[PDB]
C-alpha cells in the first residue's frame, strides 16, 4: 500500500509535466500551421 | 465567328475574335487538329479576347491558329442509345463501336432544379451491407457520399453497391468515371459484359458509361461530371422511371478546378484551393437529385486529401449529401473491411420514426458501445485491463466483437480477402448486433466474429476455432 | 452617358468590371442589359467591380450596365409568415405573390444603447438543457455551436416548434414570430426542413428565407441580412421575432469567394478584414427595445460550424466574440447517449438568470452546482470502487442529472413539465435507478403526469414554482413510479 | 499491479494472481 | 506530430493524472 | 482645403486634393452626407492621392464627392464635463443628452511622454479592496491585465474601483469599450446610474465613457482607446490627477488593428496578427504611465486566444502589464466576493522595497498559509490545525461588501484603507483571533467589523 | 529519345546519350516522350505475375505485369532494395527461350548523386543483371528540365517493350525528386504556387507519367509496362499531400518504415499500411 | 593544410561562394597532384540560408519555408563537385545546421541523399549527457554492410540498435510509469539498452575542458568486442554509470570496481 502510494504519486507527477510538455508541443504546432497557410497564401497571391 | 489563339500556357487557352465575342460556357473549336479540341469560354479578359479551358491536349497549338465558336456550350449524346455504350467529355464514342446512334442531344450546363420541384420522400434502400444498413441507411432517391483517403475502399465500396444494388434494377444506371484509372473502367466494362448489364449484341444494356480518367488534361476532368449526369438528367426528366447514377470520383471535378485556377488569374483560398470552390460545387451537386419530375438515386464516391476530412473539398461535399459513409485508414489498418467509420458515418433517415424503435435503439446502442470502447483504449493501453471494473471489460470484450461483426466479405472484394463474398438481409443485422450488446455471445472468442456475413456464421466459426 | 451608365470591361467568376457609371453609389444595385442585378461594392479610379447577382453566362464584355436608383430591399409583414422565399423575397413554395403592403432596407444599422433595455423576458426553447442551463431571453443572441451532424439545427428547429403553444395561446406578451434563414444548404435538406414545421403546425408563425448551394455568392451574403429587416418589422411594431442563421460559416465563405475575387486583400483562412464587421452589423440588430420604443424585441440564434472541434478557428473567434452566449455541441456527447449534444461545462449564456422564470429559478441552479461538482469527480467514475461515500454521492446524483438532461427531437416541453423532471433529480428520487434507464423512465413519465395529473402541472405553472403540497404529491408519484417501472 | 518493484522483487502455490501470471 | 493526435494523448494523459492521484488518495 | 473622392473600397477611402495634401492621421470629414463621416489618413499614395480608413460606413458615396481636410487628427472633447457622458471614437455625444460642452479640444493622437517627464516613483494605487491591496497591488501608472469571463462580477468590480478611487484620492475614471456589445454597453451605462458612479441630475459623475461599438467598422474599433486615452490625459496634465482608465477589451483592440492593417493591403505577420502588432500596442500603451503631472493607470480585460498564452496577441499585451487581476468561477462559487483568486493574481510591485517591510511580510504569509491550506486539503497535527483554522478565517477576510452592491444587497459596503488591511491579516496569521469564531470573518470591511460581529453573535 | 534492344545493358542520360563510355547508342527505332497513357479498350485486366522475389511482397502485396505499384517510405527504409531485388529476379526467365515470360528492366534514376547510380550498376553488373536492364540516369547536378524529362524518356523506352507483345519493368527512383525539380521550373516561370509551393497540377504530373505503365490486350500484342515508382516520406508520414497524391494513382504501394527495419523486420513492410 | 574563410559577418554573397573557393583548392589537389585530399566544411547549411537570403532580394517566388526555388539544384551543382574521382580522393566531412532543430527543414532534408555516412546528433541525447550526442538510430553508412564490414561487425552493431529500437518504443509507458512497471523481459532490455547508451559515450582530446577526463581513441576490435559484451549480459550485474564517458571495456569494468 506504501508502494503503491508512492509510485502513483510519482505516476501523476509524470502525467502533469507530460501535459504541460505536451500542450506546449500543441501550442506551437496550433501556431506554425496558421503561419505556414498563410504563406502559402501571400506566396500565391503576390 | 473566329478567333485566334492568342496565348497557351498549359490547359488555358487565350482567344482573340476581332467580331464576335463567345459568351462564356460556350464551346470553341480549333481547326487544325487531326483529333476534335474542344476549348470551353471561361472569361472575358478584356480587348476581345476570352479565356478558355482545352478538353484535350495543347500539345501542338500555336499562335494565330483559328478557332470556332460553335454558338452553344459542349453538347452530348443523351437517350436509351447511349446504353451500353461508353462516353467521354465532349459526347464521342471511346468504346470502338462506331457512332452513338442517336440525334438527341444535350448541353453540359443546365440549370438546377429549383426549390418548388423537390421531393421529400425518403424510405430505406437496403445494401445487404451490415454497417451501412444498420448505422447509416441509405434511401431511394436520396444523395449517398462515400468519403475516404487513397486506398482506404471506396471504390470497392461502390462496386459492391452496383453489384447489390443495381443489378436488380429496375430502371437505368449511369456510371461516371472522373478522374480515376482507366483500368478500372476497363475492369468494369468487361465485367457488365460478363454479367450481361450491358449487351454488345442486342438493345437490353441498362447502364451507360460516361469516362474522363486521370490520364486526361483538367479540362476534361473538370466536365466529365457535368457530361456524366446530364446523361442522367435525360433519363429523370424525359422518362420519369428511376435512376441510378454512380460517381468515382467526386472529388476530381473539384481537383480539376484547382489545377487551373492560378493560370486563370485566381488569387488561391485556404489550402491552396480556388475560391469559387462552394459554388463551382453547389451549381453542380444541385443537379444532381430527385425531383417531383424523377428520382435519381446517386452515389458518389469523394476523395479526402491528405486523410483530412477538414480539407476544403471533401468539408464542403458533406452538406450535399443525405446519407454520408465514412472510411478511415486507422480501420483499414487493421484489416476490417469495409473500413467504416461506426462513429463518423450518419444518415438522414436513421430516426426511429422512419426505421422503427428497434433499428434505432440498436443502432444507438451500437454506437455507444463503440464511442464507450474508443474513450477507454488509452487509458487501458497505459494502466491496464486489470484496472477496469467489471462493467468496463465486458463494454470492451463485447465492442470488440462488435467492431468484428461490423466486417464483411464483399463479392468484389473476393480476390483480397480470399473469402466467399456474403450479402446479409437488414432483418439479421438487427438481430445479430441485438444479440452481441445483449450478451448473449460473451462466452465466444473474439475472432468468431471477424469477416463473416450473418451472426449463425460467428457461432459456426467459434466451433470451428475449437478444433 | 458615362455618369448613370457604364459598359462592362471584362466578365468573370461573378465578378463584372464596369467602365462608365461615375454616379455609382458604394453598395448601390446596378442593371446588366440581361436583366441581371449586381451590386457595387469595389469603386475604383477606372472601373465599378460589380458583384454577379446569378450566372455569368448572360454578361459579356461591352454589355451596358445601368443605375436604376434601386434601392435593395425587401418585402415585410404578417404576409411573409408561412411563406418560404429567396434572399430578396420573391415567393419559391410556387404560392404566388407575397401580398406585401410594407418594405424594408435590407442594409440598416443596429439600434444604439440608449433605444434597448435589459433582456429580461423568457425566450423557451422547450429543451431541457437550454432553459435550464443556457437560459436564452428576448433580444439575446445565442450561438449554436459544433461540428457537423452534432445536432445544431435540430436545437433552432425544436424552438421554432415550441411556440406555437404561446401563439394559440391568448396572452399578449409571449407570442413570438420565426424567421429561419437558410444559407448554402441544398435544397431537397430545406425542402425535408420545411415539411418538418408544416406537420407540426409551425409555419403558419414561421417565414422560411432560403438562399440555398446553388445561389450566387451574393445573394447568399445577402440572405441573413433580408431575413434580420424582416424580423425588424416585428420589433419596431412592439411584437417578438426569433430569427435563426443556418448557418453564418456558408455566408463567410460567400462573402470570402467576392472578396477574394475583388482582389482585396487576404488575410487568417483567406477572409477579409471585415468578416468580423460582417457578422457584428447582422448580429448586433437582435435587440430589446424598452418600453418607449415599443418593448419589442428580435432574438438571434447564429448557427456555427467548427472542424474537428476548433473552436478557436477565425470565423467561430468571431461568432463567439460577437454573441451573448454560447451552446456548444460535440460528437463525443452525441455518441455516448448526451442528445442534445451539449457540453453543459462549456456553454454559457451572461444573460443568465435574468431569462428564467422563478419556477425555472428555483430548480436550475441547484442542478448547476451539482453538475459542476460531479464534473470534477467524474473521470474517476469508473475507477473508485473504494473511494469514500462523499464522492460516491456526487458522482451518483452525477451521472443521474445528466440523464435528466437527455432528450428526443421534435417534442420541446412546457417549462412546468421540465421543472417537475429537474426537481425529482434535485431533491434526490432517482438516485437508486439505473443510469442506463433513465431516459425512458422520463418518458413513462411524463407520459403519465401530463395524462393524468394535469392538475398538477397547472398549479406549478398558475403558482409559478413547486410548493410543498406540489412537492407531496411528485414525492408519491414518482417513488411508486420508480418501483413498477424498474421490475 | 502498479505499485512498483512488489510483485517483481518477490518473483507450486503462490499468494497473489501476479504470482501464477509471472510464474 | 499533428494536432488531432497530440489532441487525442492529451485527453488520455490528462484522465491518467486524475486516475493516478486517485489511486494515490 | 477640399479633397475629391477617387475610390471606396469598403471602409477604405482614396481622396485627391488639388493643393497641399493632409498629413497621415489627420481627419477628413466628408461633404454632404446626414450624419458624420470622418476618414483618417493612413497613407500618401502619391500623384497628390491620399488612403483613408473610414470611421463610420461608406454606403452611397460617389466619386467626386467633396472631403474637407480638417488640419488635425480626430480631436475630441476633454475636461470636467465628459463625466457622466457617453461619446463615440469621433467625440460625438451617443447618449441623446446634447452637445458635452467642454471648453478645450484635444487630438486623439499624441505622443506618449518623453523620457525626461518619466516618474522613477514607484507607488501603491490605493483601491481600498482587500484583496488586491494585500495581494497583488495597482501601481500608479501600471496596466493591469484582468481575467475572467462573465459571471465572476467584473462590472461590480470595475464601478466599485471608479467608486474608491474618486472617494480615497479624488481621481476620475475613463471607460472605452472596444467592441463594445451595444446591449452591454447599455447594461453598463444603466448599471453605473444605479451605482452612483454616474448621476444624470449633477456633476459628480466619477466615469466619462467611450464606446466603439463592434457593428463600427475596423478603423473606428482601433482608435476608439485612443480617444478614451486622450479624455483620461486631460485629468492628468492638466489636472495633476492620478486617472483610471478601463480598457474593455484589449484584445478587440488587437483585433481592430489587424483588421485595418488587412484593408491597407499591408501583408499579413504571424498568425494573420498586423506587422505592427507591437508598435500599434506600444504607442498606445506608452502614453499610459506616471508623469511628473500625475498619472493615469489602467485595467485591461484581457481575452487570451485559443487559450494560448504564447499566442502573439497576449503574449505582446503581458509585456505591458504590471499586475494581474484573476477573477475566478471557482471562488465566486465558494461565495467569496470579489472572486479574486489570491493565489492566481499577482503584481510587479510586491516588493519589500516599494510596498512596506511591513506589507510584503504579512502577504508572503497570507500566500504561503493559502497554499499550505491547499497542502493540507489532500490529508492533522496541533500545527497544521493552526494553518488550516488560520486559512479558512484568511479566506473569509478577503471578502468584502462592496459601496456599489448597497441598493441591490442593502448590506453597507466598505473602502478598507491599506494599514487597516495589513494589520487585519496580520493578527489572524498571529493567531490573535483563532480564540473567536469563523464565520464571523465572512463578508466584513475593517477587523474591527469581525470582532464586533464576533463580539455581537457570541 | 533512342528506343529498342540496343538499349539494354547501357546507362544513359535523360535524352538517351550513352554515359558509360561504351560508345555511341545506334537504335533503328526512335519515340516521343510526351504520349497519352492508351485508352479503356487496348487494355485487358492485369493477370500475369510479375515476380519480385521477395515473400512479403510476392504473398501478401502481389503484383502483376502492367500493374504500378509503389515502393513508399522516410530515407533508408530499403525502398530502392525493393527494385534492385526485383531486376535482379528476372534473370531466372531472360537467360531462358520463351519470351512471353521475359522481363526486361529500366532504372530511372532522378535526382541521385553520380557515385551512388555508379554503385548501383555496379551492382547489377556483378550479379549479370545489366544485360537486360537500360539505365536512365538524370543526377543532381543536371539541369532542372532534365529530371522532370527522366521519367518519361525511360517510360518511352518501356512502352517499346510494350506495344510489341514484350514484358518491361520500370522504376522511378524517386518521383519526390521529379516533383522538386518540376516545381523549380514551375516557379521560375512565374506559375503560381500551390499546396507547399508545388504547381497546381503536381498531380497530373504523375498521373499521366504512371497511366501508360498498363497491360495490353492481344490485339495490340498482349504486351505489358509494369511500373514502380518511388516516394520518399518525412518523419513516416505516408497520409502526407504528395505521397497520397501517387497512392492514389498506383494500383497499390509497398511501405516501409524505420521502426520495423531496426526491429528486424526486414523488408520493413508494413503489411496492414501496404496493399496490392 | 589550406584555408578559406567566408564567416558570419560577410554578406550572402560571400556566404554563398565561399564553399566553392573550399572545393576549387581541393580538385586541384585532387586532380592536378591525384593525391588523397580531406576536405573539412563548417557549416555547409550556410551556404544554402546565403542562398535563400539572396534569392529574396532578386526577386524569385519563394518556394516552401521561404527558401529559394533552386534549392535543391544549387546544391546539387556544389555537392557533385565534392566527391572522389578515378584520378583522386577527398574523404568530405561537412557540418550540417539544422535550423529549429527540424531535420524534414528543406535544407538537412535535401542534404542527406548527398552523402555516404550520416552522423546525426540529437540535443535530447546531449541534454541526458551523452557525448558525442549521436542519435544511434538515426545515423547511417553505406558500407554497413556483412560483405564490407564482416558479419561479426555487422551483427554487433544490429544487435546494439535493436536493443536501442525495443528502449524506444518503450518511452511512452515508462515516461508515465516508470520503469518499474514493466515485464522482466523488458526491464532486461531496458538496462542493457541504458548500459549501451552509455558506452556509446566517449571522451574527445578536443572536449577536455568540459566532460574534465582524458580523451579516448579506441580501436574498431575493442569496440565490437565491449559491445558484443554487453549485448551477451556479460556486465549484467554492473553498474549503468560505469559505461559512461569511457574508452574501451576494461574502464567500465575498473570504474565499477572503484563504486563497490
Amino acid at each position: 500500500q506504501s508502494a503503491r502510494m508512492t509510485a502513483m504519486d510519482n505516476a501523476s507527477k509524470n502525467a502533469s509535466e507530460m501535459i504541460d510538455k505536451l500542450t506546449l508541443t500543441f501550442n506551437r504546432t496550433r501556431q506554425a500551421v496558421i503561419t505556414k497557410e498563410l504563406i502559402e497564401i501571400i506566396s500565391g497571391a503576390a | 465567328t473566329t478567333g485566334r489563339i492568342v496565348a497557351v500556357i498549359g490547359a488555358v487557352v487565350d482567344v482573340q475574335f476581332d467580331e464576335g465575342l463567345p459568351p462564356i460556357l460556350n464551346a470553341l473549336e480549333v481547326q487544325g487538329r487531326e483529333t476534335r479540341l474542344v476549348l470551353e469560354v471561361a472569361q472575358h479578359l478584356g480587348e476581345s479576347t476570352v479565356r478558355t479551358i482545352a478538353m484535350d491536349g495543347t500539345e501542338g497549338l500555336v499562335r494565330g491558329q483559328k478557332v470556332l465558336d460553335s454558338g452553344a456550350p459542349i453538347r452530348i449524346p443523351v437517350g436509351p442509345e447511349t446504353l451500353g455504350r461508353i462516353m467521354n467529355v465532349i459526347g464521342e464514342p471511346i468504346d470502338e463501336r462506331g457512332p452513338i446512334k442517336t440525334k438527341q442531344f444535350a448541353a453540359i450546363h443546365a440549370e438546377a432544379p429549383e426549390f418548388v420541384e423537390m421531393s421529400v420522400e425518403q424510405e430505406i434502400l437496403v445494401t445487404g451491407i451490415k454497417v451501412v444498413d444498420l448505422l447509416a441507411p441509405y434511401a431511394k432517391g436520396g444523395k449517398i457520399g462515400l468519403f475516404g483517403g487513397a486506398g482506404v475502399g471506396k471504390t470497392v465500396l461502390i462496386m459492391e453497391l452496383i453489384n447489390n444494388v443495381a443489378k436488380a434494377h429496375g430502371g437505368y444506371s449511369v456510371f461516371a468515371g472522373v478522374g480515376e484509372r482507366t483500368r478500372e473502367g476497363n475492369d468494369l466494362y468487361h465485367e457488365m459484359i460478363e454479367s450481361g448489364v450491358i449487351n454488345l449484341k442486342d438493345a437490353t444494356s441498362k447502364v451507360a458509361l460516361v469516362y474522363g480518367q486521370m490520364n486526361e488534361p483538367p479540362g476534361a476532368r473538370a466536365r466529365v461530371a457535368l457530361t456524366g449526369l446530364t446523361v442522367a438528367e435525360y433519363f429523370r426528366d424525359q422518362e420519369g422511371q428511376d435512376v441510378l447514377l454512380f460517381i468515382d470520383n467526386i472529388f476530381r471535378f473539384t481537383q480539376a478546378g484547382s489545377e487551373v485556377s492560378a493560370l486563370l488569374g485566381r488569387i488561391p483560398s485556404a489550402v491552396g484551393y480556388q475560391p469559387t470552390l462552394a459554388t463551382d460545387m453547389g451549381t453542380m451537386q444541385e443537379r444532381i437529385t430527385t425531383t417531383k419530375k424523377g428520382s435519381i438515386t446517386s452515389v458518389q464516391a469523394i476523395y479526402v486529401p491528405a486523410d483530412d476530412l477538414t480539407d476544403p473539398a471533401p468539408a464542403t461535399t458533406f452538406a450535399h449529401l443525405d446519407a454520408t459513409t465514412v472510411l478511415s485508414r486507422a480501420i483499414a489498418e487493421l484489416g476490417i473491411y469495409p473500413a467504416v467509420d461506426p462513429l463518423d458515418s450518419t444518415s438522414r433517415i436513421m430516426d426511429p420514426n422512419i426505421v422503427g424503435s428497434e433499428h434505432y435503439d440498436v443502432a444507438r446502442g451500437v454506437q455507444k458501445i463503440l464511442q464507450d470502447y474508443k474513450s477507454l483504449q488509452d487509458i487501458i493501453a497505459i494502466l491496464g485491463m486489470d484496472e477496469l471494473s467489471e462493467e468496463d471489460k465486458l463494454t470492451v470484450s463485447r465492442a470488440r466483437k462488435i467492431q468484428r461483426f461490423l466486417s464483411q466479405p464483399f463479392q468484389v472484394a473476393e480476390v483480397f480477402t480470399g473469402h466467399l463474398g456474403k450479402l446479409v438481409p437488414l432483418k439479421e443485422t438487427i438481430k445479430g448486433f441485438q444479440q452481441i450488446l445483449a450478451g448473449e455471445y460473451d462466452h465466444l472468442p473474439e475472432q468468431a466474429f471477424y469477416m463473416v456475413g450473418p451472426i449463425e456464421e460467428a457461432v459456426a466459426k467459434a466451433d470451428k476455432l475449437a478444433e | 452617358d458615362l455618369e448613370e451608365t457604364g459598359r462592362v470591361l471584362s466578365i468573370g467568376d461573378g465578378i463584372a468590371r464596369v467602365h462608365g457609371l461615375r454616379n455609382v453609389q458604394a453598395e448601390e444595385m446596378v442593371e446588366f442589359s440581361s436583366g441581371l442585378k449586381g451590386m457595387s461594392l469595389n469603386l475604383e479610379p477606372d472601373n465599378v467591380g460589380v458583384v454577379v447577382f446569378g450566372n455569368d453566362k448572360l454578361i459579356k464584355e461591352g454589355d451596358i450596365v445601368k443605375r436604376t436608383g434601386a434601392i435593395v430591399d425587401v418585402p415585410v409583414g404578417e404576409e411573409l409568415l408561412g411563406r418560404v422565399v429567396d434572399a430578396l423575397g420573391n415567393a419559391i413554395d410556387g404560392k404566388g405573390p407575397i401580398g406585401s403592403k410594407a418594405r424594408r432596407r435590407v442594409g440598416l444599422k443596429a439600434p444604439g444603447i440608449i433605444p434597448r433595455i435589459s433582456v429580461r423576458e423568457p425566450m423557451q426553447t422547450g429543451i431541457k438543457a437550454v432553459d435550464s442551463l443556457v437560459p436564452i431571453g428576448r433580444g439575446q443572441r445565442e450561438l449554436i455551436i459544433g461540428d457537423r451532424q452534432t445536432g445544431k439545427t435540430s436545437i433552432a428547429i425544436d424552438t421554432i416548434i415550441n411556440q406555437k403553444r404561446f401563439n394559440d395561446g391568448t396572452d399578449e406578451k409571449k407570442k413570438l414570430y420565426c424567421i429561419y434563414v437558410a444559407i448554402g444548404q441544398k435544397r431537397s435538406t430545406v425542402a425535408q426542413l420545411v415539411k418538418r414545421l408544416t406537420d407540426a403546425d409551425a409555419m403558419k408563425y414561421t417565414i422560411v428565407v432560403s438562399a440555398t448551394a446553388s445561389d450566387a455568392a451574393p445573394l447568399q451574403y445577402l440572405a441573413p441580412y433580408s431575413g434580420c429587416s424582416m424580423g425588424e418589422y416585428f420589433r419596431d411594431n412592439g411584437k417578438h421575432a426569433l430569427i435563426i442563421y443556418d448557418d453564418l460559416s456558408k455566408q463567410a465563405v460567400a462573402y470570402r469567394q467576392m472578396s477574394l475575387l475583388l482582389r482585396r486583400p487576404p488575410g487568417r483562412e483567406a477572409y477579409p478584414g471585415d468578416v468580423f464587421y460582417l457578422h457584428s452589423r447582422l448580429l448586433e440588430r437582435a435587440a430589446k427595445m424598452n418600453d418607449a420604443f415599443g418593448g419589442g424585441s428580435l432574438t438571434a440564434l447564429p448557427v456555427i460550424e467548427t472542424q474537428a472541434g476548433d473552436v478557436s478557428a477565425y470565423i467561430p473567434t468571431n461568432v463567439i466574440s460577437i454573441t451573448d452566449g454560447q451552446i456548444f455541441l460535440e460528437t463525443e456527447l452525441f455518441y455516448k447517449g448526451i442528445r442534445p449534444a451539449i457540453n453543459v461545462g462549456l456553454s454559457v449564456s451572461r444573460v443568465g438568470s435574468a431569462a428564467q422564470t422563478r419556477a425555472m429559478k428555483q430548480v436550475a441552479g441547484t442542478m448547476k452546482l451539482e453538475l459542476a461538482q460531479y464534473r470534477e469527480v467524474a473521470a474517476f467514475a469508473q475507477f473508485g470502487s473504494d473511494l469514500d461515500a462523499a464522492t460516491q454521492q456526487l458522482l451518483s446524483r452525477g451521472v443521474r442529472l445528466t440523464e435528466l438532461l437527455k432528450q428526443g427531437q421534435y417534442s420541446p416541453m412546457a417549462i412546468e413539465e421540465q421543472v417537475a423532471v429537474i426537481y425529482a433529480g434535485v431533491r434526490g428520487y432517482l438516485d437508486k435507478l439505473e443510469p442506463s434507464k433513465i431516459t425512458k423512465f422520463e418518458n413513462a413519465f411524463l407520459s403519465h403526469v401530463i395524462s393524468q395529473h394535469q392538475a398538477l402541472l397547472s398549479k406549478i405553472r398558475t403558482d409559478g414554482k413547486i410548493s410543498e403540497e406540489s412537492d407531496a404529491k411528485l414525492k408519491e408519484i414518482v417513488t411508486n413510479f420508480l418501483a413498477g417501472f424498474e421490475a | 499491479g502498479l505499485c512498483g518493484a512488489i510483485h517483481s522483487s518477490v518473483a507450486i502455490i503462490g499468494v497473489g494472481d501476479k504470482i501464477r501470471s509471472i510464474l | 506530430a499533428t494536432l488531432k493526435d497530440i489532441t487525442r494523448r492529451l485527453k488520455s494523459i490528462k484522465n491518467i493524472q486524475k486516475i493516478t492521484k486517485s489511486m494515490k488518495m
